[PDB]
């Protein structure tokens, strides 16, 4: 499967969550991964790109400081820790490794997608 | 940021005919625009990188093109298995704005 | 991914002129800069990070070769894959390429893909 | 398997003339090309991939030696095994052989199997 | 045994399977492996072939897009994933070792052979 | 592709006599043709690679030969334990077309 | 963390003049000392200890480069991060800096961050 | 969490304890760690700076000879061993890494802190 | 050793206004002074290193300064989420004497 | 277990004359051949196979040294343990000895055991 | 333990004159021998075993440096810890010291502890 | 013990066996092993030498092609697959290392030896 | 604890035992260990010692053949195998490391002490 | 071999006074003699190496000396916690003969 | 192959006297003959290598010799614990033919 997304159910408007993307079959030390947000209108949104080791993170203008990302090499996780969620942010939240471990190329393998809901 | 206008939003095309989407950018991106394919109730899949470079493991009918502020994916010969959403993406600056996503409708 | 594919650009008759060694993102790296043999042409900067991309396993096998062509001063062909690094200031200082090959060059023809 | 068996052809009085370093299939490689000392004869290209075949553990012990004979310019004997690599374009560019030894050569006799 | 070939006993005409062919005692990172089928008429046919790491893959003319051979190093598996099984393709499905790693030499010791059937 | 003709399909031979199969290719293969031995209800095993080079651990009674478009396997002295199928490999290019397979029948 | 940030001071046009190798706290280390090319200026000692700081993974990739610039005698730029080592009497002999880069440069601005 | 400290309850005035501070987030061979105490008047004191491997160790003049600290890089612990506990020394006892592996710099994320008491 | 004089001990400031603590040292240190932030019932967090260098992942509101024997933290615009204790450290030499700690009181 | 025991014979005042690198039994090896400095005496061959004998751990520490004395051309002392390798054809081509040390030599005395 | 403590004696202005490589107790070793630059003074011998003492991790970082100063011929300072090796007949041939550093030396002052 | 054998208590005249002979604490990758049998007349015989990696095996004139050993380094095992057992071959079948790991030298130390019997 | 010294009790005059002395927290490949006997009159004696790898071994004059010291790296044990125990040799039998890992220096971090008895 | 004469066997000394043992050896040892300290019902601990070099981690009160065939330990100021056996050791050659062991007695 | 004649087959010798076996070979061996010692109901152990080189760890009384086609083991001083079988081995070529094996008998 190479990508097992676990975590994320229903959360009151202001709670928190902690996702996971346990990977299996590639060099997790390389291949800076990211996160991609769906929408009930079927539109994709970018959130919380990570770098190789983890010393560099990038977030969109909509979500900055509200989310945080990490990497545990030798454990192969991503752990998107979300802070107080507004009425929005109800989506699938895939996590994807980039192409050739770069970030200017694209997205190769998309996970299954959890389901976060705020109500 | 840079907004991506994917016009139109529907392409009703009989099987066995070339289709052409249009992820018309706002700012001059150059050639850093990609294409995906998300079937209904599924995870998308990269099709063309940099609007020109395809990817191995994919049937070569997907032939992207475009440069500047006008980019287009060109499926030369459609089939009944290409009914899916075709998004476009940015990688030139932050953030990475996706696109609208069109449908390939085949009506007998 | 092979070195001399159709998506990796190459520059011929290059002469390695500089070399910088350091560390970024908890992983050593090195960057070169090659001016053409006959003086013309613009320099071509191309780095290589230890463990960042799919070109990781070819790091040490290349650093020992980039130092050889530096010490002698002979014309070499260099293969690069453009737009790999995404670091904020690292891209603006050296370059955004990625060193993927150091083919030796004879007088007329060079030994390597094209 | 041993280097100088009856199934591995060799070439005597070879002089290493070029050297290319790169990566293919997530594993570094290197290819040489040797023209005879007296100018006659056809070149003999022979590569070596890090982790692809039964000749994997002899990679670093050869790369440091194939690079030594390059710097000096002395006649060497080279052992190869025909038709190892099965890559689409890698076979057509350099060769399909496999470097399995670099026996040094004296004036009359060469030290190594035959 | 060095080769197990576990998976696949019966599938309707159109399902899918995954055949493991786990290895035990050789350098699995090297040794390009592949799959070879028998027939009810006892005529061997080629099915697929994967290179060292997996970046290079070949198939015959009869099979293109239906079969997909993978390779998972650090676990020594092959995982041939079938799809769109026609009325044919009822065979033994051995897996080989490609003596000396190269794909230009032959087949080292074969497996035991599974039994796929479509009816 | 390239077809391999393994004629005939049966070899009724008394034990203790040299047998010779025949594997005539369509296109010139050169010397890239291998042989196997699959006993009934079993997995095959390599006997001779490249039509000339044997393999270690194999009894030296097997001796392949051939070049061009005519390749043959020459078991110098048969035994009652050599009743098995002998196939042809082909590795000049894709695909790797096998052979038909002959039997070594020993009748007393 | 990158080598040429705004918090790592650098020194341009420096010639490596000495080199000491040893062991401290069950980890090999090495310290250099560079006097300016034109004789002026004060020496800038800068050690580098393995398996001690974040600059540990860049140890071997630097020790092989500090030897090169030593053997030749060419002017180089050196990047350091001040006040790293907290050893009692080790910081009093050599220095308290930490070597993080070795950029080569002949005449113009040096190939590297600044 | 990357920093969990176990051990330390109530101890008579003269007993002994052994805190743990198991760390599983970063490289433990590097990153010389230390210990920092709280105080019921909300003041902080430093007691137990360690070096890289453990050959060098420093203590304050207030607490020297009583406290001894170790390091097991194979198990990623600190194991501060208290002894001769006076009526004082009732605090939280966090444990920190020096943000570079250099005690001359600040401190990265702190632990949770145990609760030692002498009565 | 070196002692810390964190004067005053309380800063009652309305939200949206610059504040300035003062960890006036005893002996001339130079610039080796850090700043922390411990919210009530929590573990502190480093804010500013060497009295001038900030740290990534921290909002740029915290801007330290000072050199010699007068050091201060300058929160340019306070908020209701900055009610915490602000300590200071002396990493010049053993022992590392922390500071007293001040409060950022916001009264509506 | 030691180089200069009473069971390991040695040869003094020898100049390394050849060097062969290869692979046998899935393990890289290397063999040298030393003719005496003054031209007299018979050459002595001594191989060293990695991960085969009890002298495996001293492989890389010797190959880098057996290659140093080759490039210079100075007299060296060589210690060997006779009758180690039992390979069928490998013994008949180079030798059956085993390289266990390369003591440097001087004009009168050589630095090493005896 | 640090190199230049008060318990490790050092010798200044010494020229490395010999070098022996081998194996003892299933671990490679190497021993040097240095005569003073001006010819006077008794020679000093100092070995280093790979997997025996607390000075194990500094083996390879020293062997590459003790071999560098050998090839050039420049004066160096050497630090040793006396009476480490307890091998029966090994301490009688070379020495019982332990090499723990090779500080380079200038004309007047030497860069290193003392 | 460093050498423990297992397998074989009784086999009809024509069956087969498999002896494990696992080593414990030496460099099994080196130290080419062998097999040595006893005989109810207290005479020892040589059987099935092996090399370091395993590509070179040697057998006596009495047993050639009838026995086949297999070394399983990285698992420390010296499998011996017997086949076509005659009325003879009822012995101890010890295991031996080689002094310094060379067949040209004497045998370092022997195991305990199983007991094979042919009914 | 770094030293356990497990094994050793009461034995008739002539039996045999083995004393483990398992090590935990240092480079047991280096740091050649030893054994030290404390007769019941509180006078320490010397027993066998072991070198780095184990190829070199030294015994006192009183003990030659009765005792033998081994060493099993990758498990960090000593395994002093006693034999032919006379009426004497009823003592504590510590196992001790060395300063900097050399027999030429003092002894460092003595064990806990077992109890052998011969009666 | 070499024999160690640790004379005397008991030192009854009031707390706060310098004490001195004596390892009067037989053969000339140079400076290869160490010192230990075993409290009752406990494992000993190294104090002084080579009769001159102390060891980090111990209190600086223990100050050894001696050279030739006369070695001694000089505790400058004793305490009530120094009631333990002070042994002796050799490292010249095998065997490593220990010493007798003295007791520091403090009587109020 | 090479045959090894271990004559005689029994040595009834009183304790405290030198014994001498004889593994007289047929073909010239040179010096490649070893010696073992298998006590009753036990596994043997190497004693002497190449007929001259002893092995560390054994009692030094075993002193081998011999060269050419006449080799012998010389236990200079026997004991009551040397009652065991003494074999000889070959290493010239394949196979490694062992010896017959003699018994050292001690009768009071």
């Amino acid at each position: 499967v190479k990508l097992v997304e676990s975590g994320g159910g229903l959360v009151k408007p202001g709670g928190s969550l902690k996702l996971s993307c346990a990977a299996s079959g590639f060099a997790f030390s390389t291949y800076d991964m990211s996160w991609v947000r769906q929408t009930p209108e079927k539109r994709l949104e970018w959130v919380a790109t990570i770098s190789g080791g983890g010393s560099y993170t990038y977030y969109p203008d909509i979500v900055k400081g509200r989310f945080t990302i990490s990497r545990d090499n030798a454990r192969n996780t991503l752990y998107l820790q979300m802070s107080s969620l507004r009425s929005e942010d109800t989506a699938l939240y895939f996590c994807v490794r980039q192409y050739y471990g770069s970030s200017n190329y694209g997205m190769d393998y998309w996970g299954q997608g959890t389901s976060v809901t705020v109500s | 940021d840079i907004l991506l206008t994917q016009s139109p939003s529907i392409l009703s095309v009989s099987p066995g005919e070339r289709v052409s989407f249009s992820c018309r950018a706002s700012q001059s991106i150059g050639t850093s625009i990609h294409w995906y394919q998300q079937k209904p109730n599924g995870s998308p899949r990269l099709l063309i990188q940099y609007a020109s470079q395809s990817i191995s493991g994919i049937p070569s009918r997907f032939s992207g093109s475009g440069s500047g502020t006008d980019f287009t994916l060109t499926i030369n010969s459609v089939e009944s298995e290409d009914i899916a959403d075709y998004y476009c993406q940015h990688t030139n600056g932050w953030p990475y704005t996706f696109g609208w996503g069109d449908h390939a409708g085949n009506k007998p | 991914e092979w070195t001399g594919d159709n998506t990796n650009a190459y520059y011929s008759d290059e002469v390695i002129s500089e070399l910088h060694v350091g560390q970024i993102d908890t992983s050593p790296y090195f960057c070169i800069k090659t001016v053409k043999a006959n003086g013309s042409g613009t320099p071509v900067v191309a780095c290589a990070v230890s463990k960042q991309s799919i070109w990781a396993p070819s790091f040490k096998e290349l650093l020992d070769q980039a130092r050889y062509f530096y010490s002698t001063g002979q014309s070499v062909r260099i293969h690069v894959q453009k737009n790999i690094w995404t670091y904020p200031l690292f891209v603006n200082t050296f370059s955004a390429n990625a060193l993927v090959g150091l083919s030796s060059c004879s007088a007329t023809q060079c030994f390597g893909p094209k």
